[PDB]
């Protein structure tokens, strides 16, 4: 009789983290003014 | 942030009110005190 065997069996398919997409840029305020000169200013903002 | 956006510029004032108001003061009970603290130097204990 004739004998029978199964061919090629498929591999499977890579996948990949598509969870990122398109970025929505966030737009920036408008700070009002300060009363305090510019290098106090550039020491605090420099700690924080 | 909250100290360096709202402090705002002081409106410095200077009042001189000697104690030449007790003359004025409420104009029930008004009196000069020169001569009244010159009343108070002596016969100790008492009260107007």
């Amino acid at each position: 009789p004739l004998f029978a065997t199964p061919v090629d069996p498929k591999a499977l398919q890579r996948q990949h983290g598509a969870g990122n997409g398109i970025n929505s840029g966030e737009q920036m305020a408008t700070a009002q003014t300060s009363l305090y000169r510019f290098p106090l200013l550039i020491e605090r903002a420099k700690s924080a | 942030n909250v100290w360096l956006m709202e402090e705002q510029r002081a409106l410095e004032v200077e009042r001189t009110v000697s104690l030449a108001q007790h003359y004025q003061q409420l104009s029930d009970h008004k009196f000069n005190l020169a001569e009244i603290v010159t009343g108070y130097m002596a016969q100790d204990k008492d009260q107007k």
